[PDB]
């Protein structure tokens, strides 16, 4: 099968990307010719902490277009399982999660330099943090807030796929037959309410014993297990 | 091939709108699950179909359990659905709709999918919209495409829902000679709707469910001479 | 009864987005200090601001749900308009308009000052604040906490100019369009209190703000 | 009385859905507005209504233009609406449901607002399930609470749109009743439905509206012998 797949792929990379245009342009005037120069060269790292929730509201918009129009219904009447629906919609998130790659190993630790000029252990790319922390480790001890911006990065990519699984089981469970608004609303809460857990856990990580990965990688296995029960569910 | 269906059951609210309906239906056959709006036809159906979770109940297709199986799971194995809902693929031609179903067959390589999509689309003359976006037709013209689609993918029994929703005096012959043409396929048809009139013209055996539960079984002609049915559904005059 | 089916249905959904609002923004807020005394004190400050939020969302998610369930085609189908309904609401409004009059006057002070201590004119007392309206800082502050309880009679006029939604566009359709209205409100009020506090602006300005964006709502309730 | 209806248009993403509808309805006369699905039957009920603004025409009600006047102005004059949807208040009792629209009445006080309620109840075999809630009742119920709730605004034209929707054979009879009960109050009603087998078997003026236009005018008889309506909208065999 090629021509469904490509149907359900590029409904929800264009939703992807389109959402990603309009967060970065919104982000990007909350934020604002010495002072247009310092926001427009910090725009990549503006685009680099929107991809996880564009992906979110992509695939809520993306599959909402689907699912609203009967078209997911008639998927299933043919015999395409949730799960490879959800694997389509994952290969759309594929392309989000590689331009976060390119952005942080490239584009996020050359154009934070040229902001700066204009004018932290998060601010770090991971190509330097883990050289860092490796340099670090050779002659003394990394500390904890090294650790936690280490397993905020290497839990980026899967916080992204988690995030879709999350977007793609409401769509096919609580959020079946609501409204446009109903899922664009439900999905600014999602979006929210992981950016306030991963910003809470994290600093919990910073003051109790277990290791940071513990708390970074808790509410994305959670997530992705809740998630998927949503898909069992049917 | 009979599709054996027993004891269905399903409650919603703590209240039970469907209660032990239980019918048969063989290959090639147009049978039509008929009865009172929220009776439990509806639900009946959809839980055929699978969209339902079955609370209760037991669906065979010739000793083979699908009461376990979902959605896609049932669809793999001969079951097909047409929603009532306008369900054709927006941003994909009348052409590439059909072509996308072919692609599921395992049993059809590239060869004949291309003569398969020909002999489908001149069966339901929608050759001359093949190239047109599924958005920009006729509804007339789209229920078509969807028939089409659903037959694409080879099912043994079609499930309609809502065949005769919104459609004209004039066009109802239309969706008549369509449903005949599936049954004339080897295709069993099943037909719930809200029009009693036309379902009761082209069905060989209907199940008019009430209050959750069959109360009346076997051709139209016998169920327009039932007492309960005359009763509670048809009326005095009919 | 018709003023009583709207203002049951008002008060329960306002409630329920006050608290839904008071949990996020508030919820944000602990998450950075933790980064239980300190919430209790900053109650009235963060009330000041989800009361008209909750109050214009409530007010939208009421006639958002009269119009997709067709209780709005009945109700203007027997001679009742959205505007002579909006108007059925105004003692509601003054309820919400004295409510946060209290917090604004009140407790808001009163919970900035114990909070300072525990932890500036956001905290001095109205009494000390009544008069001394030469000093442009005063003069922002005290403007700010006298225009600002009307904030509740502009989220009544544009709740009900922004609230006409189709049956298939959905409850929420209009909602994240016309919060960002209600926000642009107090975005530019806030950005007029820091106007007054530097002398630029003048006091004069919290009823013409109030003023273009209420007459603004009944032009568009009356198109 | 008469609603006298003109030129009525209206085009829908630069297509004309509707073009050159006029009818005219009398108090007391039942008038069914059919024609095919999509065709402009719909479009052209909503300008009568007033869900959607008028493009072009006017409408008299006794040389008293409405065009200018709002949905709610319209009410005022006498015009009511039915939705095919639940319409009930849901979280409303069934008695003040007729109650909330009475108090809008400006011509009834205390003592007759009662008095109307109860006969309205009375009226439509209601007064036994006058205490329970809107949302929690039969469909049947709901809709006879809807008709009594319309009934206390006392309208002189009601637009039924869609009065057979959803409805099995049994109860068709108890609606039929109904729209044969407002015509004997002496309130003309305005009926657009799809289903037309039904709908022509209470109306004695039928407009059949296809291609945007009225193509048909007239008692269900000539509606019937028409061969122009035959070739568009009811097909060769029909009954």
């Amino acid at each position: 099968r090629r021509i469904v797949a490509k149907h359900v792929t590029k409904t929800t990379a264009l939703a992807m990307l389109g959402t990603t245009i309009v967060l970065v342009i919104l982000q990007v005037l909350f934020t604002y010719w010495q002072a247009f120069l310092y926001v427009l060269w910090g725009a990549p790292r503006y685009l680099y902490e929107i991809l996880p929730i564009s992906a979110l509201i992509g695939a809520i918009l993306g599959l909402g277009t689907l699912a609203s129009n009967s078209e997911l219904i008639v998927m299933r009447s043919v015999g395409i399982s949730l799960w490879r629906i959800v694997g389509w919609v994952i290969r759309s998130a594929l392309v989000l999660v590689l331009l976060s790659f390119a952005l942080s190993e490239w584009v996020v630790p050359y154009t934070n330099e040229r902001a700066n000029s204009v004018k932290d252990p998060e601010d770090l790319s991971f190509s330097q943090l883990v050289s860092f922390m490796n340099y670090m480790r050779e002659y003394s001890q990394v500390p904890k807030t090294y650790q936690l911006a280490f397993w905020k990065k290497v839990a980026s990519p899967f916080a992204l796929i988690t995030l879709v699984l999350v977007a793609c089981s409401f769509i096919f469970g609580p959020l079946r037959q609501q409204s446009m608004g109903f899922r664009l609303v439900i999905a600014l809460f999602i979006g929210l309410g992981f950016y306030y857990l991963q910003d809470f856990l994290g600093y919990a990580s910073l003051v109790y014993n277990p290791s940071p990965a513990w708390f970074v990688l808790g509410p994305i296995v959670l997530m992705f297990v809740a998630g998927s029960y949503l898909l069992y569910r049917a | 091939q009979t599709l054996c269906i027993k004891h269905l059951a399903k409650n919603y609210s703590k209240r039970w709108v469907v209660k032990d309906v239980s019918f048969e239906m063989q290959s090639g056959q147009i049978v039509g699950l008929l009865g009172p709006n929220g009776a439990g036809k509806t639900t009946s159906f959809y839980m055929v179909v699978g969209l339902v979770r079955m609370d209760k109940g037991e669906i065979h297709l010739d000793n083979l359990d699908l009461s376990d199986l979902a959605m896609h799971e049932r669809a793999r194995k001969g079951i097909g659905y047409l929603p009532q809902e306008a369900s054709i693929f927006r941003k994909l031609t009348i052409a590439e709709n059909i072509m996308a179903i072919l692609e599921t067959r395992k049993d059809l390589n590239k060869q004949q999918r291309q003569q398969r999509l020909q002999e489908l689309l001149n069966d339901f003359k929608i050759t001359h919209i093949k190239d047109s976006l599924g958005m920009s037709v006729s509804g007339g013209e789209r229920r078509r495409a969807e028939i089409a689609r659903a037959l694409a993918a080879d099912p043994k029994f079609m499930l309609l829902d809502e065949p005769f929703a919104g459609v004209d005096p004039i066009s109802v012959g239309d969706i008549k000679d369509i449903i005949r043409n599936l049954k004339d396929r080897g295709i069993g048809v099943l037909i719930t709707d809200h029009n009693v009139r036309e379902t009761l013209a082209i069905c060989e055996h209907a199940y008019i469910v009430s209050e959750g539960a069959v109360i009346a079984e076997g051709s139209p002609q016998d169920i327009l001479e039932n007492e309960q049915v005359r009763k509670v559904y048809l009326g005095d005059d009919f | 009864i018709i003023r009583r089916y709207l203002v049951k249905q008002v008060v329960s959904t306002s409630l329920v987005v006050i608290a839904l609002l008071t949990l996020i923004m508030m919820g944000g807020r602990l998450i950075k200090y933790f980064g239980f005394s300190i919430i209790g004190y900053r109650m009235p400050e963060f009330l000041t601001l989800i009361l008209p939020l909750g109050f214009f969302i409530g007010l939208m998610l009421v006639f958002g749900r009269l119009y997709v369930d067709h209780e709005m085609a009945v109700l203007n189908g027997s001679g009742i308009s959205r505007i002579r309904l909006g108007q059925l609401l105004i003692p509601l409004a003054l309820v919400f308009l004295v409510i946060q009059g209290i917090l604004m006057l009140w407790m808001t002070p009163w919970g900035l000052r114990q909070f300072d201590q525990l932890s500036k004119v956001e905290a001095l007392p109205s009494s000390k604040l009544w008069n001394k309206w030469n000093d442009p800082v005063i003069a922002s502050e005290m403007g700010w906490r006298v225009f600002g309880p009307f904030t509740i009679v502009i989220a009544l006029m544009m709740a009900v100019a922004l609230c006409e939604v189709s049956p298939r566009q959905g409850r929420y359709y209009r909602l994240i369009p016309a919060i960002f209205i209600f926000a642009s409100l107090i975005v530019l009020l806030i950005a007029i209190r820091t106007r007054i506090s530097r002398d630029e602006l003048g006091v004069w300005a919290y009823p013409a703000a109030l003023a273009v964006y209420g007459i603004a709502a009944a032009l568009f309730s009356r198109k």
